């Protein structure tokens, strides 16, 4: 149960931290597993390459009592601007 | 500790849901709520011109559309009618993942 690193492009790159509480607080650097994947509860912080401290945009979300984990995104996310 | 949950989150969309005991949201956007304490909401409104369905996250400590989300602890979205001039208005809140996708108007269906 894990999430691969997010794809990026000329508009954006991501950092990864453990979720703490809320969309603001930055946790510890996230640690990849043996397949270079991030564990559930990883918080993805995006940096737009055209521009800012970064903004959390997603959580590696494990459904309730399941073994399936996927990136889930915060609401109303707009694309980073083109460089 | 409370983690944020998943909700359908298309904001206000035009809807073809009408004259049914239940409707699917037809919302292709599932989001994690910004705040851990937020729950899911669906709002259905019909007037002489349009029908809309709104899907959001919302903190149940705050009113939404001038009503308290008294049903926020429910796992299912059971629509309840509010009397409003000039429109028919139904709303539900719920606190299981994507629970505002399955919108129930008839008591019969839970
Ligand atoms: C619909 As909201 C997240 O502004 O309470
Ligand atoms: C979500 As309600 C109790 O205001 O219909
Ligand atoms: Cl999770
Ligand atoms: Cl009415
Ligand atoms: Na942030
Ligand atoms: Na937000
Ligand atoms: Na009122
Ligand atoms: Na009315
Ligand atoms: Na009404």
């Amino acid at each position: 149960s894990s999430c691969p690193p997010l794809p990026d492009d000329e508009t954006v790159w991501y950092e990864y931290y453990g979720y703490v509480d809320g969309r603001h607080t930055v946790g510890d650097a996230a640690i990849k597993d043996s397949l270079e994947n991030y564990p559930p509860n990883t918080h993805a912080r995006r940096h737009c390459k055209a521009l800012d401290p970064g903004e959390f945009v997603a959580i590696c979300y494990q459904r309730r009592g399941t073994s399936e984990s996927q990136w889930q995104y915060y609401p109303r996310i707009a694309s980073c601007p083109d460089p | 500790v409370k983690f944020p949950q998943l909700c359908k989150f298309c904001d206000v969309r035009f809807s073809t849901c009408d004259n049914q005991k239940s409707c699917m949201s037809n919302c292709s956007i599932t989001s994690i709520c910004e705040k851990p304490q937020e729950v899911c909401v669906a709002v259905w409104r019909k007037n002489d011109e349009n029908i809309t369905l709104e899907t959001v996250c919302h903190d149940p400590k705050l009113p939404y559309h001038d009503f308290i989300l008294e049903d926020a602890a429910s796992p299912k979205c059971i629509m309840k009618e509010k009397k409003k001039p000039g429109e028919t208005f139904f709303m539900c809140s719920c606190s299981s993942d994507e629970c505002n996708d399955n919108i129930i108007f008839s008591e019969e269906y839970n």
